[PDB]
């Protein structure tokens, strides 16, 4: 993550990140569909920055500073550089609507009223369906990538020691291999969770009620697509075990 | 310190998510309550031993049956949950979510929890569910419950109050150590 948007994302809720005084303007409603709003983008941040831990300190480090046979990474970190530009392009979409809202004079007072629309274009046509066989792929490849790990970590001397040592900063308590796994197969289930929320009081305006509820259902058309295309890969299977 | 994996499971709106924030954060959320859970790793002293205890839940992946099992493996400790306001989501204990856990978790520790146990003297809560026959899952129930589905015990905590949410962590951390 950059300094800027971790401070702009650094307290607990939106009616805490702004000025006292600017919060005290706006009505409860308006502060709750916020606080949700911040809560989108905020764990949307998290999740670009878990995906930049496996490619950068993970996936890069290994390619530096260890000797794997070709394919070992890819095994252990599938979809990562497709994951990292989809979701990083989401990012920087989610946060200039956020920006664009400031008021002048402010780098923290903002007020969203327009989401809707910026969820229907991120789930819905092209930009959906790469996103959909993109998590079928990841999903499927998830259990193999953890047997993948374990069988290095527990055969490798030189591949333990790597993962001692960029493991170590407190900062990484919670992001170890497996857990930047599992952190990412189960960011697309927070998305229904978060956008109801949303939802809930977003009902001041019809288009952004309807907006919402249409991006809601895009999100569990595309979730039911994912669960749908997963089927489990094991690591070293043979082919009578696939077809029967 | 060594590592253990903890999972929590339960219908919908069991209180798994809160249980989780409140007990991971230490400052309790007056402002407001988080809609997710991501990840945490937890540092507990149970018993004169140090445990590093990986919390993570379940929750937006109940509709998904080919997603959902992607959070059991290496899991030391499953808690599953049902909220007492829902004698409904207790009924789901035995027919769906323990077979579930039972087949992705062989012989691993399961810890019943009845959650929001402050909405048994709710006078909301009782008026409501009397409308569809119903009242607040005694702790009888749950109980007989947690000795059916074969769990290694039965707990209740209150997310809101804070009551019992240490005991149950600390609990869970006993039961993953053991072999
Ligand atoms: C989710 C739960 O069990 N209780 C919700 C709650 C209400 C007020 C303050 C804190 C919490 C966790």
């Amino acid at each position: 993550s950059m300094e800027m948007d971790e401070k702009d994302f650094a307290a607990d809720s939106w009616s805490l990140a702004v000025d006292s005084s600017f919060l005290q303007q706006h009505k409860k409603e308006v502060m709750k569909q916020q606080d949700v709003i911040y809560e989108l983008i905020q764990t949307e941040l998290h999740h670009v920055r878990t995906l930049k831990i496996m490619t950068r300190l993970f996936r890069t480090g290994m390619l530096e500073e260890l000797h794997l046979e070709p394919g070992v990474v890819q095994g252990l970190f599938p979809c990562v550089d497709e994951l990292s530009d989809i979701h990083t392009r989401f990012l920087s979409q989610l946060l200039e609507r956020r920006r664009q809202a400031l008021c002048p004079g402010s780098t923290r007072n903002f007020v969203i009223h327009r989401l809707g629309d910026l969820l229907i274009s991120q789930f819905s046509g092209p930009s959906a369906e790469q996103m959909c066989k993109t998590y079928s792929e990841f999903c499927s490849r998830h259990s193999k990538a953890l047997k993948l790990y374990k069988e290095l970590y527990a055969r490798d001397k030189r591949f333990q020691q790597f993962i001692r040592k960029v493991t170590r900063p407190a900062v990484l308590k919670r992001h170890g291999v497996q857990e930047c796994i599992l952190l990412v197969t189960q960011r697309i289930t927070k998305y229904p969770l978060l956008i109801s929320r949303i939802l809930q009081h977003s009902h001041g305006i019809e288009e952004e009620r309807q907006d919402l509820t249409t991006a809601l259902g895009l999100v569990k058309e595309l979730l039911s697509n994912v669960d749908e295309g997963i089927y489990q890969l094991e690591k070293g299977a043979r082919l009578q075990e696939i077809y029967n | 310190a060594i590592r253990k994996k903890l999972v929590i499971v339960g219908d919908g709106a069991c209180g798994k998510t809160c249980l989780l924030i409140v007990f991971s954060k230490d400052q309790f959320p007056e402002v407001y309550v988080p809609t997710v859970f991501e990840n945490y790793v937890a540092d507990i002293e149970v018993d004169g031993k140090q445990v590093e205890l990986a919390l993570w839940d379940t929750a937006g992946q109940e509709d998904y049956d080919r997603l959902r099992p992607l959070s059991y493996p290496d899991t030391d400790v499953i808690l599953m949950c049902f909220s007492i306001d829902s004698p409904d989501s207790l009924e789901n204990i035995p027919e769906k979510w323990t077979p579930e856990v039972k087949h992705f978790c062989p012989n691993v520790p399961i810890i019943l929890v009845g959650n929001k146990k402050d909405l048994r003297n709710d006078e909301h809560t009782r008026r409501e569910l009397a409308k569809m026959k119903q009242e607040p899952v005694k702790p009888e129930e749950g109980r007989d419950m947690a000795n059916r589905i074969g769990a290694f015990g039965y707990m209740e905590c209150s997310a809101k109050t804070k009551d019992g949410v240490r005991e149950v962590f600390e609990m869970a951390t006993r039961a993953a150590l053991q072999a």
